[PDB]
């Protein structure tokens, strides 16, 4: 069981950037997060199948958008249990996920993630959010 | 990316065939129609099924399979099974008349007038992959089919393609419990083929896997289809490796180096657990040490050799699952300790152990049990010796009042061939006994 | 100044994906490459392991080597792959195979022209390159035998130029290969020629490590990985930060190198603390430099009490007084005389670095120049030689290019360094 | 000042229709013929390439010529094929059947006069020609044959004026014809003497750089016209723009062209990077002086390094420092004295013009006369010799008017052209 | 503007034709009325009415097919003239289709050709359907091809000629009509491409997976295959090509332009949404000697020019990489002196299947012409088909009684005799 979402991460506004088009897969089994970036005619792009491995991303401490670090990478071998991860809650039409950095925003569910949220979540409100498919 | 071709030789190859792709279907979410559905998704949707399935631009996948028989009942069968829309219309060549448990009659009298257009859909086949890793080739030596134009077709293949990777699974038969009569004559006639044009040989023998099954999985009748369904697993679990990520993912030749000592050695053994049913499944502390140590003890291996009466040469572990990296070590140093199994004295080393991240998948109804880790060996040990010692005594017995070697000469062959191959078989069984002495 | 480093292998491209994590947080930046570090001082000598790009993104001075493109699909999909070069990741189509010949000779050296070129592209937009560090392990294949075609390539090039190498020298305890003898012992003959610093790792001593050093349940490859990136980053804290007694890695190679074929070191990191023990253990020097010279703390399976220190050095990372690392250390050699040899006087380099790692106080790095590195050389020599008097697991080998004599050569060259390595411990005045 | 372009076969159409692209996006021009540039420096000297009208709208200098019809309805159905004047489309009823006698004895012949009435009232027009231009095939019928007609015609009515031809030499990679040899031999002999410099550009060079530099999954013949169209864009920048060093054109033949004879020119541009790698490339003057050089960046399938540069030019464009555009210059020189000539220092014409390329920071167009230029003049004699020998596709030429000693003497002047170039390849001081 | 004449003669001529403009009517959408509910111009002219003629010549010498087309589906698209019929066949006489009743019928032909031609402003050539064994279109196809070069001289002249097979012929005559056809055929026809019908039989049987075609599918995969052909004059794509524009990269010398054809990817519904259809794919199945319209092997001789009508989404670098893995493929061979020897041609237009054909919905296809040395065997089969029944003057009494001279048999063999020696010729080595 995954639930796939399509999603949406901006980076025009820095320099040289681009609308990137992800698909989230929410692997419900360890619930992990899995990335894949969806490939356009002529991208011009080294062609990466795995945008982000199948993993557990923790939830950003602070609203300042800024990534904490010393999670991965530090040399106090620390391990709280206070690390909250992004659940199957926070998977909402038009949520930004705050994303090592990248504020990726969700559009559009499928047909099983509906299911699933009119099952326990009780949103049984959909309203895709347009511009996650790439252009054909 | 790392294609592999697989193909099916005989009724053997085909049934098995039948349950690896049916396998292989489910656990990469492709329904029998052969489109993936939009609304349901399994897993990551990553091009990991290019090793076993081509994407046409409709989003249709056409597995890389070339079921070869040369009698029709059981191609019509997939023809007009569940997966027909599944299989492509060739690839899936069906001759008109069988070999009828007949070397000589599959290799040199309908063989050659159907090897054209198997290697023909073999290179359809090979110029749509891009990094063919190899063949693996699915047969049972003991029918005709299967032996006599499995050699032929494993000849050609190694004399146009070069050194591709060459994986036989080859079912031999058990001449304790077998079904045919010939088919001592066969396997026998059919070790030129799997020793020199055969880079690996998997021992698939049927009766391993029957009372494995009967033992183990609370199934007091086994049959072929279970023991397909046993051989499409462990298959699944050899390909994994490089169909998904894991901690220590390995190809077809990085195997192959660890698995092979020398030319000739690579008639190998395998083996499968927690091969479990699912009442037993949820009783048992399936540990990574549990199942290292039930794979290793010999009856639960799939094959009727059991390493006590030799030396073990090289194992290879390929875990699926959440296995720790340091569980596989714990269980080896462990293997270790236990002395009711001995190593040869040059390969210290003696282990392999690649680590996937997707555990397997169990198709409905299917034998196996939901299990979230498992591993599966494939050993080359000195005890596949017994295998050939006792197949070469039947042969011989057969062959003192040349009994049925009127067929043979009459399809073909020279009487001649029945002496050579008893001589490869010996000189196959003392470079077992040279590599297994001690130094 | 600034040090280039190059990935090789699964192995070295997976230590790369977390040494560049730690190196990252070390200086402040995101996976998106900016800058949000906390202190101006991370930024002065950034330039040592990045470069700035037109949009102010820092990339990784790496070069990552493989010829699997599963392990530089899972570099990528990392949570700060995106933080390379993407023209770096160069990949041929088929994997070495776990092959020394095919890493070497046919795969290796057809791909390793257009590895030079991005070395010497590096090496031209570094302004004063130093060191070329490698990462790979002698275990593997397309780690071991590509990694040493690139050292042997780049030595000639650069002759000038520190040639730091981190292989992970394997142990029978976790020998998860067969084709590992062959490997390590073509490998290591290649090491001593051409490598200014050859620091090994063992997985086995990492896993000792995280077992009873660290008590974690199941510390995984990340957490392995994790270890040897600190201690990697701990090498080169005085080219990045100032210090009151500065150093680098030439620095580290005079001081601890006394003859040229001596050059074999073995890491080592400090504090490493359980996650229940980090409250009550009390940070000093003098608790450093114990966990330093106690044994389980030496992250290379072997037990220095059988060997004798040639020459060692202690990294100090955080300021501390000056004496209480330096006649600390002479403490050591006092009471440890035995532990040293004995017409080096003062065997222990000191240096200190004002910045202690993230989140610490203070913190070392051990590196050590013992004569006890030899077992490691002796166990691999023990066992390749009982694989090679069969010629079992040969034809791959030879039938790819490779030949029986080189192999010969190969026992005869480790068995020449095992031999001048013996040769200064039972050495008398 | 003015230079006035024609385009002469289906492939000088389309290149030239994008270089008309690439030249109303530089200098604001709508589409509809309007001005709706945010700059007055490009309308400046729009004159340069565009003419006015009564009402304002601005129409190409251009002179379209094709014997194929068909071809022109697309070329003026482009997006931009509305900015054009209607008689300066000049089509013949029937092709040119892919003959070089059609074309230049024929049916060009009979229509040589046609496009020669509008080129001459287009130069009545301009002012003060800087030059002609062309842009073409050598591998066609009627981009190569009536397309040199046209130069020669041009070159008996204008001696002192520029003659710029942008010649798309075939490669048996992208052969996809069969009368490259015949084509490109009897036009090679045209453009020696009626041809002030020649620029090459090479199909399979072209997809080279796509697969490998713009990473391109499946580039068209727009990508390739792209490509070509900024180098023909940016050799008359400092024409259009002011820059700190400006250049005319005929300053590249000045200081390109040692001898008559030589003037057949190499190729270059940079930046090339691909979409997903330009995030992560600093773009400096040193990466474009290393791109410049760079043997898969010069679009014409002949490898630099097995010959020597005669000269070289390059044509910066952005607001850069002069010490690099020099320096650069300077020390590539120097750390490659081989591939030079030594009987020049200071191979390299620098030009500096203050305005970048739409969208782009900093720019550079490399033009070099190489000795490697004869390469692909080897290939195309030893293809025409074979041809030949057999007197093979000989009855098509020879029926239209031609001769048998004809393709003797193109044959002789090639051989010609290839010993000048051949023997100052390793001429000694 | 680039119209070209479609002249079809004898039987299989007419229904060779009827499978075209089938086609051609579906691919402009253009009904059978001959109404849409500038790309036709090459086809189909426009008249005041608004309802598009075909620029068609069905001239045969018996009245049961062009009664048939008369009382078709199309007898309001085609014109009441310029679908002539005779009164009495030919009956695979040369002599008669060439001295007797081809005159009464070729001066009215010759006139609706002058029509035609009047009419169409740019014609780029002529299109001749017909088969060399029957009479009609042995006799009556020469010398209307005779009157057509006499008066309009050097228009290009394209000939689809069903050439007799090696063993699946249906007359005994056949050789005869076939060797007396040649003179013409090798004097006074720009390109001529061979069609014999039992490889088509065998390319349905392996690749279509029907049982029993028959004469409608052989039909239109030939229409499938000059469509392929015309399609670059008539749509727009990559690389444009007229007649003359191939047929100066296929013709090499005047005596040489016969020429081979092939096709791909033909198949069916079933086997089509199975496969790849990707270029490389396609080109090699082009290549491979199975996949033709005319057994002679290319490893039985050498290649000369092979010229590749790609359509569809095909584009030119899968087509210059097609190409590269031809080339460095061993199998296949080139004659010396034509390195190059490679014309390529790349359409837009995908190819559109007729409802209830046997063709597929394919996103690209691509037909080969080559000229090789390979079909000389063609030549040295038919000739001893000939000589075997002129040893000792076997039906020659039909023809001399008709009205042609004895010597014209050793006139046609020696001349085939040189069109042999001249392939032998231009395959040595230099
Ligand atoms: N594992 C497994 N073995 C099978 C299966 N079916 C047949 N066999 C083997 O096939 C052997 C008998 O050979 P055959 O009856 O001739 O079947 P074949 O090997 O396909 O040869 P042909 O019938 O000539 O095509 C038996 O000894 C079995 O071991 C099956 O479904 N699974
Ligand atoms: N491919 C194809 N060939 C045909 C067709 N109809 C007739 N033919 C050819 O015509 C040959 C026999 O010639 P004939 O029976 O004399 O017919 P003909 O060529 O039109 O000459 P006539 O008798 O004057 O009608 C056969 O060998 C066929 O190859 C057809 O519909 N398709
Ligand atoms: N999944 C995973 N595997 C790893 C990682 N790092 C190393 N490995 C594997 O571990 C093996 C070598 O272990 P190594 O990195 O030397 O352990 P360490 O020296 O203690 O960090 C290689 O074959 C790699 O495949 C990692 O970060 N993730
Ligand atoms: N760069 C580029 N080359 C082209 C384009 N179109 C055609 N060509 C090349 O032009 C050659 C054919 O020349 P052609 O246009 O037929 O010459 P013409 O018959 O005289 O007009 C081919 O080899 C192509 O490689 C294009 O749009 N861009
Ligand atoms: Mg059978
Ligand atoms: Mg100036
Ligand atoms: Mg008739």
């Amino acid at each position: 069981k995954v639930l796939r979402c399509d999603c949406t991460w901006d980076d025009t506004t820095n320099l040289y950037g681009t609308k990137h088009f992800l698909t989230l897969y929410y692997f419900l089994s360890d619930g992990s997060i899995a990335f894949v970036e969806k490939d356009v005619q002529n991208s011009g792009r080294d062609p990466f199948p795995k945008f982000l491995s199948r993993q557990r991303i923790a939830k950003p401490t602070s609203a300042s958008g800024k990534f904490d670090s010393s999670s991965l990478g530090s040399v106090t071998f620390k391990e709280d249990a206070n690390t909250v991860y992004y659940t199957a809650e926070d998977i909402r039409i038009g949520n930004v996920l705050n994303l090592y950095g990248r504020q990726v925003k969700i559009h559009d569910y499928n047909q099983y993630t509906r299911d699933y949220m009119a099952e326990k979540f009780g949103i049984t409100a959909y309203a895709p959010i347009p511009g996650a498919t790439p252009p054909p | 990316m790392r294609e592999a071709i697989c193909i099916h030789i005989g009724q053997a190859g085909c049934q098995v065939g039948n349950a690896c792709w049916e396998l292989f279907c489910l656990e990469h979410g492709i329904q029998p129609d052969g489109s993936m559905p939009s609304d349901k998704c399994i897993g990551v949707e990553d091009d990991a099924f290019n090793t076993f399935f081509s994407e046409t631009g409709a989003g249709k996948h056409v597995p890389r399979c070339l079921f070869l028989d040369l009698e029709p009942t059981v191609v019509d069968e997939v023809r007009t099974g569940t997966y027909r829309q599944l299989f492509n219309p060739e690839q899936l060549v069906s001759g008109k008349e069988d070999a009828a448990n007949n070397y000589a009659r599959g290799h040199y009298t309908i063989g050659k007038e159907i090897v054209d257009l198997a290697l023909d859909r073999i290179r359809k086949l090979a110029d749509n992959c891009t990094g063919l890793q190899g063949f693996m080739v699915f047969h049972a030596v003991g029918g005709g089919t299967g032996s006599g134009l499995g050699a032929l077709l494993l000849e050609r293949l190694s004399v146009d393609y070069g050194k591709k990777s060459k994986l036989g699974y080859t079912v031999y038969p058990s001449p304790q419990v077998s079904t045919a009569v010939v088919e001592p004559y066969n396997c026998v006639l059919s070790t030129h083929s799997l020793l020199e044009h055969t880079d690996v040989a998997t021992m698939l023998d049927n009766e391993a896997i029957y009372d494995l099954t009967r033992r183990s999985l609370d199934i007091e009748r086994p049959s072929y289809t279970n023991v397909n369904r046993l051989i499409g697993q462990v298959v699944s679990s050899l390909t994994a490796s490089l169909r998904f990520d894991g901690a220590l993912n390995v190809d077809l030749t990085e195997f192959q180096t660890n698995l092979v000592p020398y030319p000739r050695i690579h008639f190998v053994l395998t083996s499968y657990a927690p091969v479990v049913s699912a009442e037993k499944a949820y009783h048992e502390q399936l540990s990574v040490a549990d199942i290292t140590n039930s794979v290793f003890e010999p009856a639960g291996m799939l094959t009727k050799c059991d390493p006590r009466h030799g030396k073990y040469m090289s194992c290879c572990l390929m875990y699926r699952g959440d296995v720790v990296p340091k569980d596989v070590n714990a269980a080896i140093a462990t293997i270790k300790t236990k002395r009711t199994i001995q190593f040869v004295d040059w390969c210290p080393t003696g282990f392999k152990c690649g680590i996937n991240y997707q555990p397997p998948t169990v198709v409905p109804g299917g034998d196996l049990a939901k299990v979230q880790r498992a591993v599966c060996m494939i050993a080359n040990s000195t005890a596949i010796a017994e295998v050939f010692a006792r197949i070469d005594h039947k042969f011989d017995l057969m062959y003192s009042k040349r009994a049925f070697v009127h067929w043979y000469v009459g399809e073909g062959m020279e009487e001649g061939e029945f002496s050579e191959a008893r001589e490869d078989l010996a000189a196959l069984e003392k470079d077992y006994e040279e590599v297994g002495a001690e130094s | 100044r600034e040090i280039v480093s190059c990935q090789a292998g699964q192995c070295g491209n997976q230590i790369g994906s977390k040494f560049w994590e730690v190196i990252s947080d070390e200086h402040g930046v995101d996976p998106t490459g900016t800058y949000q570090g906390d202190s101006d001082l991370q930024l002065e000598r950034i330039n040592v392991y990045f470069d700035e790009s037109s949009g102010g993104r820092y990339v990784p001075r790496a070069v990552l080597m493989d010829l699997e493109p599963g392990t530089m699909d899972s570099v990528r999909a990392g949570p700060y792959g995106q933080l390379f070069r993407p023209d770096n990741f160069i990949f041929g189509q088929s994997g070495a195979g776990n092959n020394w010949a095919k890493g070497h000779y046919t795969e290796g050296a057809e791909l390793i022209d257009s590895v030079l070129d991005v070395c010497r592209k590096e090496a031209e937009s570094c302004d004063c390159l130093q060191g070329f560090q490698l990462s790979h392990s002698l275990g593997g294949g397309t780690g071991s035998g590509m990694g040493t075609l690139l050292i042997s390539k780049l030595r000639e090039e650069y002759p000038d130029r520190i040639m730091m190498t981190f292989s992970v020298i394997p142990s029978p305890r976790v020998s998860d290969t067969v084709v590992e003898p062959y490997n390590t012992t073509l490998s290591v003959h290649q090491l001593v020629e051409n490598s200014d610093e050859s620091m090994c790792i063992d997985n086995e001593a990492l896993y000792d490590i995280c077992f009873r050093t660290l008590k974690l349940t199941t510390p995984t490859f990340g957490d392995l990985n994790h270890l040897v990136a600190a201690v990697m980053s701990g090498v080169t804290c005085c080219l990045r930060f100032p210090g009151q007694l500065n150093s680098d890695l030439r620095k580290l190679a005079v001081n601890l190198v006394p003859f040229p074929r001596l050059h074999f070191f073995m890491m080592g990191f400090a504090p490493l603390t359980s996650r229940g023990s980090q409250q009550y253990r009390g940070l000093s020097v003098a608790e450093l430099t114990q966990q330093m010279f106690d044994a389980k703390n030496m992250m290379q399976a072997a037990d220095p009490r059988h060997g004798r220190y040639l020459t060692a050095s202690a990294l100090f990372r955080g300021r501390m007084s000056t004496k209480e690392v330096d006649e600390q250390m002479l403490n050591v050699q006092n009471k440890n005389s035995s532990y040293f040899i004995e017409w080096i006087p003062n065997n222990i380099k000191s240096s200190i670095c004002d910045i202690p790692p993230k989140g610490l106080k203070m913190s070392v790095t051990f590196i050590g120049n013992n004569t006890c590195i030899q077992e490691m050389f002796r166990r691999v020599g023990e066992q390749f030689t009982g694989m090679f008097r069969r010629k079992a697991f040969l034809h791959w080998y030879t039938g790819e290019g490779m030949d029986e004599m080189e192999f010969t050569e190969a026992e005869s060259n480790m068995n020449d360094l095992v031999s001048e390595y013996q040769q200064y411990q039972d050495a008398t005045v």
